[PDB]
């Protein structure tokens, strides 16, 4: 199941983590705060990133897509699936 | 020289899978 | 491209705007030593 | 979940099998022998594989890949994700 | 007959590839 | 666990849905109707598409896809990933 | 401009959020 | 180059149709490799 | 112009016979099989 | 009015530089300004 | 103020349709509205 | 994505940019009129 | 050798066409108007397009590439080769 | 039925071969 | 600039040569016979061939591309570019 | 942010637009 | 001896390899 | 023209120049020393590398090609075509 | 451990054997080979 | 499978160095068929 849903930068980041792997392709998301936003978002352990603010990010390097992320400022926008 | 170049290289995967394995960054 | 360079520059941009001081590079250069001693 | 661990040779083979799919790009552990190498160093049916001794297979054919393993005389070491 | 003899051979083609094997273990 | 199968069409079509998720690549079964032509010949929901008659649709539009499907008339033979 | 773009990626974003056809 | 080969041999299926198949299939290759 | 009963099961044991071994040489293996069959 | 040219002079510098710090470069930078 | 969502109305129902011709109906579709 | 678009869309807004009627649907209707018939 | 240029609108576009080819990826110019906007800005026949405003289009559509371009405003840039 | 595939798609080939075969818009 | 012509088999082949380059992709006419099926088609060395039957052999090995040719019997056509 | 971003294709653009090292 | 014998039959090989042929042509 | 050329490091290098151009794949020789290795292997200006020590650098990135020529020492081989 | 006089040359020649035939059997293949050298 | 084939001969080489050779990969390889 896919998931779009839009987090609001909290006290504490969008409050989750970002993880690769060592030379997989693909981004994931592992640490959910609880309560914080991407948990509330629906986000759960796992969930592979797909789009950022409407941009499929999937060939491409773990780091861009960190930048990306943060790069949108008070708000960013994620399409995941898990 | 070819073994030089043997020595390199090998070093090199020795690095570079002397990790880091995974990559987290707080959001 | 850089590496967590739009961050910078948005932070100090939106600073800009809600201020636009007549005064830009001294207020750069304010705003990034501000920045910095922060970190 | 990613392991990188290094195989032995033992009396027979690292004692697993390598196995991909027709027309699927990507290699995989399939049968672990219990007590074998591949076992003790963890490994898992089905964990896909990464890397071999330091190299990135996934876009080479299984039958490089296989290649590549055997090329390895008395060791060959793994990064796989399961 | 031409147009046809091809049909048949590329059909007997596929017809074989998917006779298998659908899979491929090497003991290592 | 690979499955090649031959479905030949029912009373329902081949009984059952395709589906693709919005910006993912790849196409997979979802529905598949009970005692239906793609249940008998085993398939799973989520089996992953590989084949369609012989040829290989990984890279492949989900339309594209549907369409090949539909346009092999009493039968279409499919290999997927389940 | 900025207003026309976010408006196309609002409007994508508005599903549809997957794609089945019976078959 | 299979496709080619059983290419030619069909189409001469089809200008003969002998009631029998692989003694005709045996002596065409047959015919072939002498040819080659 | 008949299309006559069976053709395509000769051809594809054929093949599959190609398949399994691709011998550099395919008229001379061609006409063997062959022979091998009628025999 | 004037912005893009002092973000672009600086974003320039980076490229032709990438110091592994930046903010004291940054600031050091519009010091310099 | 509340232009985007002006847009966004009329590019879903773009979206939706994908008429062969569109100034006909953008034109229609706002007289719609 | 649509095809030709943008451009529409871009037209149209450029328009509302450089008058801002307190009235946008009968602007627009009459926008797009004006194109049609142009056209 | 390339050709980073920017055009501007001029009373008939730009002044020249694009054209692409039936099957083969990439788009290139092919009619310059003398005297126009694409002519003083210095492309010429056949000069192969890489970026327009930044973004390179090598692997896009010839139909998503004239988009891109109709789609800037007064302005269009081009990085070319030629 | 196989051969009224091989007409259908034959038919196709024969269509997009109908042209165009280039393409050039004003710019 | 594209051709479309399609060869009908001559006396010897249709007079030409495919040719391909190891570990380049695509395939390209070589020897064109003078008189022979593909000079008269227009075809010229070193043309770059695009579509086998109305196919994409672009992407296909020139082993591939060859045999698609052949096994077209009294005719083939192309589409090559030069 | 409309500023940004196009300050940043303003620098890609800013040159270089080759590269050729000495071997 | 090894690390060695694998360098040895590697470097045989792209030495092989790079033995041409350089091209492919064929008469059609 | 492909052309499989071996060059021995001289007093200036192998004296000659990689050249890539910015956002365009491919890596190509550009400045060729009059009598210098690169020339009398051959080489020409324009001619556009393939392999690199037997490896395709094709879909590689200048800087990767590059450090790859480097890091063969006194010699290093090479696969071009022009 | 001595890297002895020669030894690139041979298992070169073999190789380039190796690829021009690849006979579905291999052992025998290089055995009868390296008979072929001695003799 | 030829890399390991190589290697298995190569180290063989290398644990004896036999003044000769061909004779050595001769009849090493027939020890090899002869084992399969």
């Amino acid at each position: 199941k896919p998931k779009l849903c839009r987090l609001a930068k909290g006290e504490n980041g969008y409050g989750f983590h970002l993880n690769a792997i060592r030379g997989l392709p693909g981004s994931f998301i592992k640490e959910v705060q609880k309560g914080g936003p991407a948990d509330l978002a629906g986000l759960e352990d796992e969930d592979v990133i797909i789009e950022v603010n409407g941009v499929n990010v999937l060939d491409e390097p773990y780091e861009k897509v960190v930048d990306r992320i943060q790069s949108s400022g008070k708000n960013v926008t994620l399409l995941v699936c898990g | 020289w070819k073994i030089a170049k043997m020595i390199v290289s090998d070093v090199m995967q020795q690095a570079q899978y002397d990790q880091p394995l995974e990559k987290s960054t707080k959001l | 491209i850089p590496p967590g360079l739009t961050e910078l520059l948005q932070g100090y941009t939106v600073e800009v705007l809600r201020q636009q001081p007549p005064d830009l590079v001294d207020f750069a250069v304010e705003y990034f030593t501000r920045l910095r001693e922060a970190r």
